[PDB]
RNA sequence: UUUUGGCAUAGUUGC
């Protein structure tokens, strides 16, 4: 029952990669094979790339309701 | 960088041998010059004798004003394309202004043939002094140079009165651009304050802060300014 | 009086509400470079050493904060403060303390803005989208931001006597919004009129129009020369 | 205020190497010879005797920023000639042509000053 | 005595009144220097000539901003005396106004 | 101090009235080139005033031939208010009429 | 795949610059030369400048900015002479510097000339090239100019002061045979003075085969070097810059 | 605490609780004497 | 302010010459014969002579503060 | 008798130069002072 | 007309009206009205006749001055209200002599029109070859300009003054500067300046200059900063002295170093200070004391130049500190021509890096071509051309605006005997390369102007500091310091990006971060 | 042993 684009915005790939590049800043889990990594935003696009960011976005339709779509869901850009 | 590597070997400039002409140019700009004051005279004489006749819907100083003005422009753009045609391929000008860097066409012109008419409050220079622009001149004379039509280029320099005529036009530029200025961000800032709230929803629709359909879609169509491009329709306008 | 505090252009809601003094933001004097990418900007060390950014202390990057601790304000990169899990501040100009030298996951270290900082980069006024662009930091040793020559006409800026202003994002995820969002690369195209808001500029225009005449011909050590500043170039010469 | 010291053109500071060589991996046969603190003065001359060499497939070399002082050598050689082999062949021949080339000036020099 | 009045350098009464360029360099005066400004407080103060309608002059001018067709001002001011300058208008009523 | 004041501020009238007083009569010197200390020697200020939103003063009028300056004004809110004096333009000192 | 035989011919010598042709040679030898020319030849310049007392009319670092911009008789002395900062002192030895003392008082009425006579050093070999004399500042009845300098041994890279060539004319190709420019209207170009074409001629006829070759000179010493010293020193410099460049190089590879 | 009288050049060892005049000429301006610090300039 | 050292494009010196162009000119000499005897040959070293004004001498004018 | 056309410009900038030499350039503000 | 001409009981400022048509003669005497000498023109010849010139020949030593001249009835001064009822001459030479008839009735004769200048805009060469908003702009940058303001800056003390090292008069002048007295204060230098494209530092009204002629002085300028202080006493609510404040007796100080002064609480001259360095030792008692010291600004730095102490109007010790800067040439310096092309140091190469002509001539700088065309200041490639004439000649040119005895014909020919191309275009050689650049560079000498707006007195920066006391936000004060304000415009821009997290930073985190506590059944702060 | 600050005006100037 989902009326939403099936496509990530550029504003939920920007809030996204902000908060999951600032959890792996804060020493959290890594979901994706990283190699000599260091910078927390790279690591988080290719979490990104992977499909891996354990994120679920809320959507706000305009009448209080919402959908819930896990960032695997969406096809990103 | 790599056409500013180029450049080292090409190399570009702008110099007083790229504002010259011939001197077969000149003699035509001047042919051309002196025509157009003698058709302006016939114009007034024309005028004076009451023989000149007003257009339907303009007076008689209006109509004798726009036949001037068609004169002088229509002498101006010619001296200029005479003097664009005195273009060598080398002229600096020329290749600076066919490759859209800087400049016009009618910026050769002016360096180069005649400046042109200086017009206040979009008319020629207004009678300040007793029915005259300058001590200089005397009285009712409509004439090019004494209402303000300087016919020196840049390169051969403005005389007196071409000058502080050529001054009063450009204070004008000064002004507007002042008063542009002045004007910068007030209509902005009341649209935006109007508009700011506005916002494309998540169900596609574009609402307010308050909440309020102002568009179904997004432009009428749902799509992004960023990617759309112009193209051609290609059954509107050809027959059955 | 009361209603006059809050009216106004400089009242509270107009002056320190919508629009307000902000910290880590520096100005001062453009001047172009044609060998910074366009999504780069120079800036003096001396700002740079002014500036800083919250980095938090990871077991990635814990010998090289540790380094910049070691190093201090007096030398550049360096860094300012320690903010500790507690909240408590050192600051390292006046602290030779070993023991509070020490750095352990969860601190943060105010390193001194380095090289590929993302920066927002504005010139007043401030009239659309791209007047407003983010740009990474480039080192370089004067005191000028150097901005690349096609991004001028966006911010419809010239380095006769412009400043601009330079915006340092303090937080990691306003970091990436910059670099999703607001980078001048993304802002290539303006949704405004649906075409490039940037193009080539002045001395490459007039140059590459130049260049790509019928009659341009290059011999091999010119060639050799011009291939080296094409970054993306694959590396084969092509067949004359 | 932020301008640099004037001797930080031709002066190499602490732990910095004069010339480094890296492979490009996109060509074989391909180097990249970065050396620090130089200018066009050994960047125009070395390219143009590397040039001068027919083994040579590719010379060039470019400044990357004016204020920095670097210049990167890119030189492409046949696939039986190293690229290292014909940079160090290329600095030999320019040596023994300045070194002829001050002996020939100092013969000059002693010839219009006896005549 | 009734106060002190500031003095116009190189004006009739300053010193360096029609002093010569070397009595001007012995006071540390640069003899190129204008003067027609007044110290104040060590501070060079310079007057800006400031531009004003003439006095005592008919000037007939059409106003729109008002309900008559013309209108004569004449800022009538006396001479040497009484600064305060007495303005007249003289104005025609404009005939659409009925 | 009536006058010392008037020329260490520029606010010209009566002190305590200064609220409706006309300001920037008295400006500091600039003293940064000799050129630029003679031009603000010889410059004329025109105020807005009533009369400014009647007629357009900015624009460079005819009569300002010989006057003043043709092309010379600071640019911004003030192109065509602050003028310079021609070079051989000298302004009468008044005289009486007997 | 070897180097060129240059041929070098010298048509002028005097004692204030030297002018000789370079054939046999691609263009970026002698660009090079003409390079190291005015950057790259060490010679000796005013540098650290004392002042003990200054009642003149120019501010400090006026004088001492003059003072700098003297040329120094630096003929023989400056290859035995070492850098300053490679030296291992007090930064001022007689082995890295020559000391200079200026100390002049003005009590006599008449305007009083500080001249590079009045610069007295306290090695012999190295003076002022004009002991008319450089006028460093003129003084008035009870002023004072009284100082010590040094003089290192620096190249025109580093500043200015240290090139010590008054321009360098270099040129190619005078009859613009390769087209290397090319003239909108060559009738209007005044001859080179090494042109060899008649006056009926306004170029060359192209060579499509043609190679920059017979490079002229002329190289005016500002006087703290002899013209022939100055390109001595600059082919020396260049050639050491290649061999250190070599044993940079030959260390890498190893 | 040698000051100069702007007017005679007079030398004057002032103390720094007495008013400052020329003690020869009355003068009322005083210039401090140059520093006996070590001052150095690259020729630069 | 004073005569400069060096020519500024060049570097040729010119601060020995002051004078000298000075004592020519006092002689009835052009000032292109003065240049020309002076041996400034490049238009960039004539320019500094021939546009230099001698401030110098007029602020020797003040007595010294001593 | 009269100033030939080929003289006028040296003689208008000879008045010019002795309007300079009598008035300057300050006239206004110390002539308004001393009146 | 008679009796003003002569002196006689109407006195020359006296202006006299005649309406003819409205048959009205309104003689004005007041104050306040503007005039300007005119030649009077009798039966279309000139009163000024050759005897009168050879007096003003001789003005020195014959008592034969302006003043005469008005008195001998040649010239009178008319006002703008009797212009109106004059027929005035531009030029004696053609416009009064016999052709066929323009106006057979002249009054008056102007005496040469360069004159409707103002002072600023009278030092521009060739001003009627220009577009007039650059000769605008040019009358503004000339009052920008460094140079030396006056000629006992020595003695004076104001609170900026900059200062041109080696300034020269214009090789290409107007006749009108020698009345300004250009030639004996003149600001700006000569520059050998080549207009053309080069490595890309010139681009869009930027500069290109020549680093080993900034090393020999080129543009090389001073910059005095004076700072006043006084000790004053308030009754006995305090009492300020100058002296060092020492650490234990003082408990109010900041971190900078008090050993630079001397024991009278000043700095003596000659002593390097930074931006933070103390130079008047103030202490405030209390009712043990505080300091108020005055510190260099923040960005500054400098030598002591000169120290003079005093008494006020109240007879209060009080002293002046003149600091010396010397302030070099650098990239973001403003240089401007005298025609309006304003614009900033892009880069500086040294000589081997500049292009070179075949006489070994670099230019001093470079600038762009694309400032020219939009521009149209011919003017300015006139004054090169011309310039280049002067330094060849050895005479300094002619740029006075209104004159037919020079025209760019005339200095093309003049220039091509001196072995130069008629034009004033040069091959110049690639200074990296060596090569032949293809194109042939205009270049010759011309005046620039250096204008005060350098680069560090307008760079500064922020990352955390003097916030308000009200609005606990960044303020300026003590420097250019206190951030810079994210508008509303900027507000906009970045609601436009949507950049909801960064907008919010900016207002509110980087800004004036707080928190309260209120009531959750009422609203009020709790 | 870790500070710091006048507020409101008016003028001038840069883009
Ligand atoms: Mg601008
Ligand atoms: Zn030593
Ligand atoms: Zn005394
Ligand atoms: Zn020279
Ligand atoms: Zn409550």
């Amino acid at each position: 029952k989902r009326i939403t684009t099936p496509y990530m915005t550029k504003y939920e790939r920007a809030r996204v990669l902000g908060t999951r590049a600032l959890q792996i800043a804060m020493c959290a889990p890594v979901m994706v094979e990283l190699e000599g990594e260091t910078d927390p935003l790279l690591i988080a696009m290719k979490e990104l790339k992977a499909r891996k960011i354990p994120i679920i976005i809320r959507r706000y339709l305009p009448d209080g309701s919402y959908e819930d779509w896990g960032v695997d869901e969406l096809i990103i850009s | 960088t790599v056409i500013n590597n180029w450049l080292l070997i090409e190399g570009h400039t702008i110099g007083i041998g790229d504002s010259i002409a011939d001197s077969k140019t000149y003699q035509d700009i001047q042919n051309t010059i002196k025509k157009a004051k003698q058709d302006v005279i016939e114009v007034i004489e024309k005028a004076h004798n009451n023989e000149l006749e007003p257009t339907p819907g303009n007076t008689l100083r209006q109509t004798f004003e726009n036949q001037v003005n068609r004169i002088l422009n229509d002498a101006r753009d010619k001296t200029g394309s005479s003097a664009q045609k005195s273009l060598s391929e080398y002229n600096n000008f020329k290749s600076m202004v066919v490759s859209g860097a800087k400049g016009s066409k009618i910026n050769i012109s002016q360096v180069i043939a005649v400046v042109g008419q200086q017009n206040v409050e979009g008319k020629r220079i207004p009678f300040g002094f007793k029915h005259r622009t300058l001590p200089h001149f005397i009285k009712d004379d409509y004439g090019p140079e004494s209402r303000g039509f300087v016919e020196n280029s840049y390169l051969a320099g403005l005389t007196p009165t071409e000058f502080f005529f050529h001054a009063m036009g450009g204070r004008e530029g000064l002004i507007d651009t002042a008063v542009k200025t002045a004007e910068t961000g007030y209509i902005q800032r009341r649209l935006i304050k109007s508009m700011e709230s506005v916002m494309v929803k998540y169900d596609a629709t574009v609402r307010n802060s308050i909440n309020q359909v102002v568009q179904l879609r997004y432009g009428e169509d749902g799509l992004a300014g960023e990617s759309v491009e112009f193209q051609n329709l290609a059954t509107l306008k050809p027959s059955n | 009086s009361l209603k006059q505090r809050l009216k106004g252009k400089e009242g509270r809601v107009r002056g320190n509400l919508m629009g307000k003094r902000v910290d880590f933001s520096a100005r001062t004097v453009i001047t172009p470079d044609p060998n910074l990418s366009i999504d780069q900007v120079g800036v003096p060390r001396s700002i740079a050493a002014n500036m800083t950014f919250a980095e938090i202390v990871t077991p990635f990057n814990i010998d090289r904060l540790q380094e910049l601790v070691r190093r201090g304000n007096s030398q550049y990169p360096g860094a300012k403060y320690i903010i500790r899990d507690n909240g408590d501040r050192i600051d390292l100009r006046f602290h030779p303390k070993p023991s509070d030298l020490h750095l352990q996951t969860g601190y943060k270290v105010e390193r001194h803005m380095c090289d590929g900082d993302i920066v927002i980069f504005n010139r007043q006024p401030t009239l659309h989208k791209m007047s407003m662009m983010g740009h990474r930091v480039r080192i370089l040793p004067w005191s000028t931001f150097r901005l690349n020559l096609s991004v001028t006409t966006p911010y419809n800026a010239d380095f006769d006597g412009d400043e601009m202003n330079l915006h340092l994002p303090q937080s990691l995820e306003t970091r990436a919004e910059i670099q999703e969002l607001a980078m001048v690369p993304r802002m290539i195209v303006t949704p405004q009129s649906n075409r490039p808001v940037m193009g080539i500029v002045q001395d490459t225009l007039t140059a590459v129009r130049k260049f790509t005449k019928r009659d341009v011909f290059l011999e091999r050590g010119e060639v050799m020369n011009l291939l080296m500043f094409l970054s993306t170039w694959d590396g084969k010469v092509p067949q004359p | 205020m932020n301008a640099p010291p004037a001797f930080e053109s031709f002066l190499l500071f602490e732990g910095e190497k004069k010339i480094t060589i890296n492979k490009d991996t996109k060509v074989p046969n391909a180097c990249l010879f970065t050396i620090n603190k130089e200018d066009h003065t050994l960047g125009n001359i070395i390219k143009s005797q590397l040039l001068k060499d027919p083994q040579v497939l590719f010379a060039g070399y470019k400044v990357p920023h004016p204020l920095e002082h670097k210049i990167i050598i890119r030189v492409q050689t046949t696939p039986d000639y190293s690229p290292q082999e014909a940079f160090t062949n290329a600095i030999t021949d320019l040596i023994s042509e300045l070194s002829l080339l001050e002996e020939r000036f100092r013969v000059a020099i002693k010839d219009k000053q006896e005549g | 005595f009734i106060g002190k009045i500031p003095i116009m350098l190189r004006s009739t009464y300053c010193l360096l009144n029609g002093l010569t360029d070397r009595d001007l360099c012995e006071l540390n005066e640069c003899p190129l220097d204008p003067g027609g400004y007044f110290i104040i407080n060590g501070s060079e103060k310079v007057l800006i000539a400031q531009e004003k309608m003439a006095t005592n002059t008919v000037y007939v001018f059409a106003k729109k901003d008002s309900k008559y067709a013309y209108t004569g001002e004449c800022r009538s001011c006396l001479e040497n005396s009484s600064r305060p300058t007495s303005t007249i208008w003289v104005s025609m009523l404009a005939r659409g106004g009925q | 101090d009536g006058l010392k004041y008037s020329l260490a501020t520029g606010n010209w009238g009566d002190q305590k009235k200064a609220h409706q007083a006309r300001a920037g009569v008295s400006q500091v010197l600039n003293r940064l080139t000799f050129a630029s200390t003679l031009s603000h020697l010889r410059r004329l200020n025109s105020p807005i005033g009533r009369d400014g939103k009647l007629a357009k003063p900015r624009q460079l009028h005819n009569t300002l031939w010989g006057m003043v300056c043709p092309a010379e004004t600071p640019e911004g809110h003030a192109v065509g208010l602050v003028k310079n004096l021609a070079l051989m333009a000298y302004i009468s000192v008044g005289s009486q009429p007997s | 795949p070897y180097a060129n035989q240059p041929t070098v011919r010298i048509t002028e010598l005097t004692d204030e610059n030297v002018k000789f042709i370079i054939e046999n040679t691609d263009l970026a030898v002698a660009n090079s030369i003409r390079r190291v020319f005015i950057a790259e030849v060490p010679i000796i310049a005013i540098d650290w400048v004392q002042i003990d007392a200054n009642s003149s009319v120019l501010h400090d670092e006026f004088i001492a900015h003059r003072l700098g911009l003297i040329p120094l008789t630096s003929d023989d002395i400056v290859d035995k002479l070492q850098y300053s900062r490679d030296c291992t002192c007090e930064e001022f030895c007689p082995e890295c510097s020559v000391e200079f003392t200026l100390d002049v008082r003005c009590n006599e009425d008449q305007t009083r000339h500080v001249t590079s006579r009045d610069l007295i050093s306290n090695s012999p070999r190295v003076i002022p090239v004009t002991s008319d004399d450089i006028l460093i500042v003129k003084l008035r009845k009870g002023q004072e100019l009284r100082l010590r300098a040094y003089a290192k041994k620096g190249f025109g890279k580093e500043h200015a002061k240290w090139n010590p060539t008054a321009g360098v004319a270099f040129e190619y190709d005078p009859d613009n045979a390769l087209r290397h420019t090319v003239y909108p209207k060559p009738e209007e170009w005044p001859k080179s003075e090494y042109s060899e074409l008649d006056e009926d001629e306004s170029q060359a006829p192209y060579d499509p085969n043609g190679k920059p070759e017979r490079f002229y000179y002329n190289v005016e010493s500002c006087g703290s070097l002899r013209p022939e010293t100055i390109v001595l020193s600059a082919l020396s410099g260049l050639k050491k810059k290649l061999s250190d460049l070599q044993t940079q190089l030959s260390h890498e590879i190893q | 605490m040698i000051y100069i009288c702007g007017e005679c050049h007079t030398e004057n060892e002032i103390k720094s609780r007495d008013p400052i005049r020329c003690r020869e000429c009355g003068y009322r301006i005083m210039y401090k004497k140059r520093t006996k610090r070590l001052v150095v300039f690259d020729a630069r | 302010m004073i005569i400069p050292v060096r020519c500024f494009t060049c570097g040729k010196i010119v601060g020995n010459k002051w004078e000298a162009y000075l004592g020519l000119l006092q002689a009835e000499y052009t000032e292109g014969d003065a240049l020309d005897a002076l041996g400034l040959k490049r238009y960039c070293c004539r320019r500094m002579l021939l546009a230099h004004v001698d401030l110098i001498e007029k602020l020797l004018n003040y007595a010294p503060l001593e | 008798d009269e100033i030939t056309p080929d003289l006028w410009q040296e003689a208008c900038w000879i008045v010019i130069s002795s309007y300079f030499d009598e008035k300057g350039l300050v006239r206004q503000q110390l002539d308004s002072f001393d009146e | 007309r008679k009796l003003r001409r002569q002196m006689d009981i109407i006195v020359s400022e006296v202006s006299m009206i005649r309406d003819i048509r409205e048959r009205e003669i309104r003689i004005y005497t007041d104050a306040g009205r503007i005039c300007r000498p005119l030649l009077i023109v009798e039966k279309q010849k000139l009163l000024l006749k050759k005897r009168h010139i050879d007096q003003l020949k001789e003005r020195e030593y014959n008592n034969y001055s302006w003043q005469d001249l008005v008195a001998s009835g040649v010239v009178e001064y008319i006002d703008t209200l009797e212009e109106e009822t004059v027929m005035l001459a531009m030029t004696p030479d053609d416009l009064q002599e016999k052709e066929v008839a323009y106006c057979s009735t002249y009054t008056h004769c102007e005496i040469h029109p360069s004159m409707i200048l103002g002072v600023c805009a009278s030092i521009i060469p060739f001003p009627d070859h220009n577009q007039s908003p650059r000769n605008t702009y040019q009358s503004a940058m000339g009052k920008q300009a460094m140079g030396v303001y006056i000629t006992n800056f020595h003695v004076r003390m104001d609170t900026l003054a900059h200062v041109l090292y080696y300034p020269q008069k214009p090789l290409v002048t107007t006749r009108s500067m020698e009345y300004l007295r250009f030639r004996e204060l003149p600001a700006g230098i000569n520059s050998i300046v080549a207009i053309a494209s080069y490595t890309g530092y010139n681009q869009e009204d930027s500069v290109i200059m020549n680093r080993s002629a900034v090393d020999r002085g080129f543009f090389r300028s001073v910059f005095y900063r004076s700072y006043k202080e006084q000790e004053s006493k308030k009754g006995f609510d305090q009492e300020e002295v100058f002296e060092k404040p020492t650490r234990e007796t003082c408990q109010g100080m900041r971190h900078a170093i008090y050993d630079k002064l001397d024991d009278d609480g000043l700095i003596a001259p000659g002593v390097r200070v930074s931006g933070d360095d103390v130079i008047i030792g103030k202490t405030v008692t209390l009712p043990t004391k505080r300091d108020c010291s005055t510190f260099l600004r923040t960005s500054e730095t400098g030598i002591v130049d000169q120290v003079m102490v005093t008494l006020n109007q109240e007879g209060y010790k009080f002293c002046k500190i003149r600091v010396r800067s010397v302030r070099i040439p650098q990239i973001g310096d403003k240089f401007a021509s005298r025609h309006g092309q304003k614009g900033t140091c892009g880069i500086q190469y040294r000589q081997e890096d500049m292009p070179f002509t075949c006489e070994g001539i670099t230019p001093d700088i470079i600038i762009n071509p694309h400032a020219i065309p939009s521009r149209m200041t011919i003017g300015h490639l006139i004054e090169c051309l011309q310039g280049k004439v002067s330094a060849n000649k050895g005479e300094i040119g002619d740029a006075t605006p209104f004159n037919d005895a020079v025209n760019v014909q005339k200095i093309s020919n003049l220039l091509s005997d001196y072995g130069y191309h008629l034009r004033g275009n040069e091959v110049l050689y690639n200074g990296f390369t060596g090569r032949k650049i293809t194109s042939q560079i205009f270049i010759g000498p011309t005046y620039y102007q250096r204008l005060k707006h350098m680069v560090d007195d307008k760079i500064h920066s922020r990352a955390r500091g003097p916030i308000q006391i009200l609005n606990r936000q960044p303020m300026e004060g003590r420097s250019r310091d206190g951030g810079l304000r994210f508008g509303e415009m900027e507000r906009d821009c970045q609601i436009a990006h949507g950049a909801a997290q960064f907008l919010r930073e900016r207002l509110f985190e980087a800004s004036d971060p707080y928190q309260v506590h209120v009531c959750n059944l009422c609203g009020i702060m709790a």
